[PDB]
């Protein structure tokens, strides 16, 4: 038969949505995490990720402190509190 | 399947079919001993 | 048994002006300017400014922090105001067609405020100018002590409304609300559909302004806060170089309303309006502009892409950036059938593995002093030294890796595998798992991602191997079933021997086998074929799967031993004695399948030898 | 690259990348070249290094000059590998994922062992049979020395 | 068309997580063997228990 | 490994708290031996072959094995694809 | 109508025994129904 | 020349129409005729605290049964195999929910309320302050739009419609969802989540 | 909510951590001393719960303290009568619901409640029990 | 026209399989229908009827 050779190899990344939906029916709450974590827009985070594993959390992913602004920018206040489950004290995380 | 279309008969379907009964039919008046609740609603 | 409690709240609402002002604080926003042309610097109090929104080269804040916009007039909140139904109509009572009229047909309303005297028989929204209201009251009361009054008596614009809101007595307005609501439906019926119509929507009406008012009063959110005086600004790295032309837009449109103002005695009312109309639609296209009757068009007619638009969509930030991100240490490459692969591993090429594991790498070289620090192994790494090969192959070693499909399908759609290092340019694949991803071979790419945290390797080891998932839980069947060639495999050795006319010629009117050992055997040797039919002397209970039927023949010798033919073995019993011989009529086909996993078992069993 | 001066070398680097830069700064004219060398070294008040995967003979070098243009061609003698697609005119088609010595592959009752081998599952469920009569053409064809 | 369908289906239920060993319940529906084999096949009636 | 792995799940309540514990001891191991869990020898694997050399079994340590048909230290095992 | 027990779900399918705490069992159920969607004369 | 006429005689769509729930005849043409008689005949046999406590109840029960087996009729006609499991769950969401009629007001429920069916029948099992409520029916968008938690609502749809609705009650959100936790980087509460991994 | 989180692990939980009736009055204290949005529905169904389970909960002298208090303090008036009616059978009576006046003493909110909404003749049985 | 031509697709349909068992089991194209490893009676039956 005739065989032609394609272009593919010739011519010539994101993690979806649906993909959060199969992480979470593993239950990989710690993968899930990562992924929307230093192993992403997080530079607080990724500055010192790399270091922890050449050697050997706690603040909100710069996504959502971006969606908070674009609501702070539409007279929106989003806060999001931590109200302690041990003496009951409220305290604001800085976003 | 289908629940009958007369409400009498309906009800006899749920009592067979342990949807609901008698014993799920209850205030808080009776449960509680009010007996006085009796005589100041229907006068 | 306690529960971990955590508990966390994450409240929104409406921000009151002094809160706004404490998010920029000072950063007031004046001029509507950006980087220079030519010097490409930013502008002293602009939509760029370093003073207000931090030093642009730490330079991190300006991704936080932001400034706001001193409007001279008040102007109302779009979301509140023209998406039906209207909040403030429901809480004024007033018809949406009286609040459109009142903040952009330039009406006057009468009466916005009750808690102070008033001296006019005004009632509500005049369509018209008074006549004796410009030229004639404040002669009489003078222009410096009219102003003192005049809004307590006639309002225009949205100061109408958010006076009219501060008066509001939320208590009086469920009282009142209630009492009539209680009325229309104190008559009942009026045999008229259209008339009972009408008055559904009024009891609905007040209702929803009840439940309206019972929030207010219960949280710490003022009503005024729907008229905002206070224009928050985005920072600047979230608008980058549309939404600033907005900006610029209600800045300019804004200042120049304080020079109809600031001016000596300027013009009122016809020039007046026309920047306050104005600049009520600049705030309005900036913060909702699909909702305008009239939705502001650039010069190339694109309709602008509000703020409520950057949080809609999908290209919103709301959807694309949260459900989902660009997650790093990701490699992209055309997949190729390992059929040689366990079920629990994956092929990656050097080039690919190399770049997933650049950190783990690193550490490899600095733990065994090959690599000084970090900038050697990174050099030594470009230099691609045969040790940095040996570091990766144990790198990887232990360290599972998610393979995703892009087009994701299933659960299976992202999985665990144990990576092993392969040669070639390309990620070879199991083929059975290449049917939980559909990963056919006409060209497919798959994402695959390196967990870093402990815990995560951890879970992709324990919770997300193949090894471990091989029921669907739709229903709770085996998704890893041969399929394709290899099913056609399995079928043509259980294909047994041709059987009736299909294997004689002629109406009648076989080798035998100590053990299966031999049968294989002498398959090997070409002594007999795949299909050929042969007799197995089975030492083991009876086992085979036929249909349950009465033997063909019983030869009953006449010492006791007799023979019974059924359909597919031999038993050979006796009277004397209890032997029991039991010989199977099958093929090597079968032997080797039913081999093949009794060989599985045992292999698997020796290997976790539990018994030592 | 479109221009801010065009250098022979850049300081601060070494011979590994400034190897094949000439006089001007532009690659050798049939120099090879591999991922992340220096093609043109440029400074701005910016240079032009191989990307990965991009690699073999420099064949064409072009001065334009007003900014000046410099366009660099390489060629690559990309032979088929583990990875390519390949398709013949009936939709059947395939990634190659082996290859084997010509000893192991399946061989003809004449000996010789066959170019490629096919998964013949493709055509029942694909129900494209005309590279089936294409393929048993093609044979006689070539013995015949007739098209 | 599918795919729009998952998202929607998903997003309704995914809050709903096992939390708690035994709710308390005592109500149950009851299922009979006799008045149901008149309309479905008896096979798939044993997938239900 | 693999029927390790699920030897210990079978005497365990719950999966998840299961892989928590596994990742909590193997975050222990690596902060006392920061130099032993990069190479050959992994912390996770470490804590499972502990697990089963607990229960009574025995298992070579974190699983680790070497090639003892390795010719050169240069020469790494090529995988037949 | 926020969660659901392990008794009142029943036995996991997929491990063949009953449920574990936590498993996201909503989220297994919306990929259940979705999952088989692209699988959907002679009178 | 002439015009004869004759006559010759579902999937996805099918489900969507049953899930979507846009018309209660749109899912069996039958069901509206089962609850519109019981709608204008158990509210008036039984008294005020059970009218509407087993009226709706019926009303749910029989739809529970009739819409689980509407949906498996799609799948296992296509031969496609799934556990009720997996559709009582979504049907559970689906009939949940009670609407408060409109005769029935007090400081309590106000009519035109959106609350679930244990919720009205705890409450009219004590409360007698006029708490008539009648079943409804959801569609699974509109069902997803009205649950404890407005960013799971605010991130579905109508982002611009939920925020705002939110921002005047200054609603509070306890991210007990797990898409609330994903938008927030923090750890879901499910899995290797669950409670807080002790 | 962090009191009836606590609730919520022992309410559907094993037997001996089934609530009893010192449990529910305080999940409904909770609820009533409230300093944030509506609760008046939570308790309601609250109370739907241990009315629910009378085999095992029976209400005390400070359950029905709290609802006349929440009842009173949410303007249901009908609702708050009952209760107090069944408050009069204990002997300390109007005395658990006064809380020293503190609280922003809800045993003169509901003397209040009726003489605004006029019956008149149940403020004379609350001054019989006082 | 549609009907006599439908009837005889669908028996022709209906007879491939039994002919293939009782003429030629081995058949190549059979095999892979019929074991369920690639293909179904309908992608068959546009092949060979």
């Amino acid at each position: 038969p005739y065989i032609l050779k394609l272009i593919h190899q010739v011519d010539d990344q994101r993690v979806g949505e649906m993909e959060v939906w199969a992480l979470e029916g593993f239950g990989v709450a710690h993968i899930l995490q990562e992924m929307l974590t230093y192993k992403s827009d997080h530079i607080r985070a990724r500055q010192e990720v790399l270091g922890t594993t050449i050697i050997g959390p706690e603040d909100a992913p710069e996504s959502f402190r971006l969606l908070v602004r674009e609501l702070r920018s539409l007279a929106l206040e989003l806060n999001h509190f931590l109200v302690s489950e041990k003496n009951f004290q409220i305290n604001r995380k800085e976003v | 399947d289908w629940f009958p279309e007369e409400p009498f008969e309906a009800f006899k379907e749920m009592r067979e079919r342990k949807v609901f009964d008698v014993s799920d039919m209850y205030t808080i008046a009776d449960v509680w001993g009010w007996t006085w609740e009796k005589d100041f609603k229907n006068k | 048994m306690i529960d971990r409690y955590k508990h966390q709240q994450l409240r929104i609402g409406l921000v009151s002006p002094q809160q706004i002002s404490a998010w920029a604080t000072v950063g007031e926003v004046t001029k509507p300017y950006t980087f220079h042309y030519k010097t490409n610097k930013p502008e002293k109090d602009g939509l760029f400014c370093e003073r207000i929104f931090g030093p642009i080269k730490d330079s991190r804040i300006r991704r936080y922090q932001m400034g706001y916009i001193k409007l001279t007039c008040p102007v109302t909140h779009v979301w509140y105001l023209k998406r039906l139904p209207s909040y403030i109509a429901n809480l004024l009572d007033k018809p949406l067609k009286e609040l459109e009229g009142l903040v952009y047909c330039d009406f006057s309303f009468a009466r916005p405020i009750t808690k102070k005297p008033t001296f006019l028989r005004l009632r509500g929204s005049f369509e018209y100018e008074i006549q004796s209201w410009k030229y004639s009251i404040p002669l009489f009361f003078t222009t410096q002590g009219f102003e003192i009054f005049r809004n307590r008596e006639i309002s225009t614009g949205a100061g109408a409304i958010r006076e009219q809101l501060a008066d509001l007595d939320l208590r009086i307005i469920i009282e009142n609300s209630l009492v009539e609501w209680k009325q229309l439906g104190e008559e009942g019926p009026t045999g008229n559909e259209w008339e009972d119509r009408k008055i559904v929507r009024r009891k609905d009406f007040l209702v929803r302004r009840m439940e309206l008012a019972k929030h207010f009063i219960r949280t710490n959110i003022e009503p005024e806060w729907m008229v905002l005086c206070l224009l928050p600004v985005l920072p600047p790295e979230l608008r980058p170089i549309d939404i600033n032309e907005l900006y610029r837009r209600v800045i300019y449109r804004n200042n120049t309303l304080t020079d109809l103002l600031t001016t000596s005695r300027s013009t009122p009312g016809e020039l007046v309006m026309c920047q306050e109309k104005l600049v009520q639609e600049a705030v309005d296209t900036l913060l909702d502009n699909g909702i305008r009757g009239q939705p502001m068009r650039d010069g190339h007619n694109k309709v602008y892409k509000s703020f409520s638009d950057v949080i809609e969509g999908k290209e919103g930030r709301f959807r694309e950036t949260l459900l989902g991100k660009r997650v790093d240490y990701s490699g992209r490459s055309v997949i190729v059938v390992g059929p040689s692969l366990s079920l629990h591993r994956c092929g990656l090429p050097r080039e690919i593995a190399i770049e997933l594991f650049q950190t783990f790498v690193i550490r490899g070289l600095i733990r065994q002093h090959l690599a000084s620090n970090i900038g050697v192994a990174k050099s030594q790494i470009r230099e691609k030294k045969p040790i940095v090969w040996e570091i990766l192959q144990e790198v990887m070693q232990g360290h599972p890796v998610l393979l995703n499909r892009a087009p994701t399908l299933h659960r299976l759609g992202i999985q665990s595998f144990q990576p092993i290092l392969v040669e070639g340019r390309t990620i070879c694949l199991h083929p059975l798992v290449c049917k939980g991803f559909n990963a056919d071979f006409d060209g497919d790419q798959m994402a695959v991602h390196v967990p870093l945290s402990l815990e995560a390797q951890a879970e992709a080891r324990l919770l997300m191997f193949s090894h471990m998932n091989l029921l669907s839980p739709a229903i709770g069947d085996p998704i890893s079933v041969p399929t394709q060639d290899m099913l056609i495999g399995l079928y043509v050795l259980t294909s047994g021997t041709r059987r009736g006319i299909c294997a004689n010629r002629y109406n009648p009117c076989e080798p035998f086998f100590c053990n299966s050992y031999d049968a294989i055997g002498a398959y090997r040797q070409k002594r007999i074929n795949l299909d050929s039919p042969l007799w197995l002397r089975w030492q083991l209970d009876q086992r085979v799967i036929a249909s349950k039927e009465v033997p063909i023949e019983v030869h009953y010798e006449s010492f006791g031993n007799y023979h019974e033919i059924y359909a597919h073995y031999l038993i050979v019993r006796s009277v004397k004695k209890e032997t029991l011989y039991i010989y199977i009529r099958t093929t090597v086909g079968h032997i080797s399948f039913y081999r093949e996993i009794e060989e599985a078992i045992q292999g698997f069993s020796q290997a976790c030898s539990y018994d030592t | 690259i479109q221009t801010e001066r065009i250098t022979k070398e850049i300081p601060h680097l070494e011979g590994r990348l400034l190897r094949n830069l000439d006089k001007n700064g532009i690659v050798m004219l049939g120099s090879w070249v591999e991922t992340g060398d220096i093609l043109v070294g440029k400074l701005t008040p910016t240079c032009l290094k191989l990307p990965i995967g991009g690699r073999g003979r420099v064949i064409d070098v072009r001065w334009v000059q007003n900014p000046e243009i410099i366009r660099v061609y390489i060629s690559q003698k990309r032979e088929i590998k583990v990875g390519d697609k390949v398709a013949g005119r009936h939709g059947n088609k395939g990634i190659i994922s082996k290859i084997l010595p010509r000893q192991d592959m399946p061989y003809l009752q004449d000996g010789r062992p066959v170019d490629m081998v096919f998964n013949p599952l493709g055509v029942p469920s694909r129900m494209n049979v005309g590279q089936i009569f294409e393929c048993s053409l093609g044979l006689a064809g070539s013995l015949l020395d007739r098209h | 068309d599918a795919g729009y369908l998952t998202r929607r289906l998903v997003e309704v239920v995914q809050h709903i997580v096992v939390r708690r060993t035994d709710c308390g319940t005592i109500r149950g529906i009851s299922v009979s063997p006799r008045n149901k084999s008149r309309m479905m096949s008896e096979r798939i009636f044993i997938q239900t228990l | 490994m693999t029927m390790d792995i699920e030897r210990l799940l079978l005497s365990e309540d719950n999966r998840f708290e299961f892989v928590n514990s596994v990742a909590a001891e193997a975050t222990e191991y690596v902060e006392k031996n920061r130099d032993e869990y990069g190479g050959t020898k992994k912390a996770i694997f470490h804590v499972l072959s502990n697990r089963v050399n607990d229960l009574g079994f025995d298992r070579p340590e974190a699983y680790a094995e070497s090639d003892p048909y390795k010719p050169g230290p240069g020469y790494l095992k090529e995988y037949y694809t | 109508t926020s969660w659901i027990c392990r008794l009142c779900y029943g036995r996991s399918p997929t491990h063949g025994d009953l449920v574990e705490l936590g498993e996201a069992v909503g989220i297994i159920a919306g990929q259940s129904i979705g999952e088989p969607g692209t699988q959907l004369t002679g009178g | 020349l002439v015009t004869f006429i004759y006559e010759k005689s579902q999937g996805l769509p099918k489900v969507e129409q049953v899930l979507e729930v846009r018309s209660i005849d749109s899912i069996s043409l039958n069901l509206e005729k089962r609850i519109k008689g019981w709608n204008r005949c158990i509210t008036r046999i039984l008294g005020i605290p059970w009218g509407f406590l087993i009226g709706a109840e019926l009303t749910i029960v029989q739809s529970r049964i009739s819409l689980v087996n509407k949906i498996q009729k799609v799948y296992r006609s296509q031969g496609v195999q799934i556990h009720n499991r997996h559709i009582e769950i979504i049907v559970r969401q689906i009939t949940s929910k009670v609407l408060v009629s409109e005769e029935g007001m007090s400081n309590v429920f106000l009519p035109g309320e959106l609350i679930g069916l244990l919720r009205a029948e705890r409450t009219g099992r004590a409360l007698e302050e006029a708490i008539c409520y009648r079943a409804v029916l959801l569609g699974i968008t509109r069902a997803s739009l009205n649950t404890q938690s407005f960013i799971s609502e605010a991130s579905f749809q109508e982002t611009a419609r939920v925020l705002a609705k939110a921002a005047l009650r200054g609603r509070i959100d306890w991210l007990k969802g797990l898409k609330e936790n994903v938008v927030l980087g923090g750890v879901i509460p499910a899995g290797t989540g669950f409670n807080k991994g002790l | 909510e962090v009191a009836y989180a606590t609730f919520e692990n022992m309410e559907y939980g094993e037997d001996f951590m089934k609530p009893d009736t010192e449990t529910y009055n305080w999940v409904i204290q909770a609820y009533t001393r409230a300093d944030s949005y509506d609760r008046v529905q939570d308790v309601a169904e609250l109370l739907g719960m241990m009315v629910e389970d009378y085999k095992r909960v029976q209400p005390n002298v400070k359950t029905h303290a709290l609802l006349v208090e929440c009842f009173t303090k949410y303007c249901v008036v009908k609702e708050a009568i009952r209760h107090f009616r069944a408050l009069k059978n204990f002997e300390g009576g109007t005395k658990v619901l006064h809380n020293a006046g503190n609280f922003e003493d809800p045993l003169s909110l509901y003397l209040r409640a009726l003489c605004r909404e006029g019956r008149i003749v149940e403020l004379i049985d609350a001054l019989d029990a006082m | 026209s549609i009907e006599i031509w439908y009837a005889t697709s669908e028996y022709l349909r209906q007879e491939m399989n039994p002919n293939f068992r009782m003429t030629d089991p081995f058949n190549p194209v059979h095999m892979m229908s019929f074991s369920g490893a690639r293909g179904n009676a309908s992608q068959v039956h546009q092949l060979v009827g």
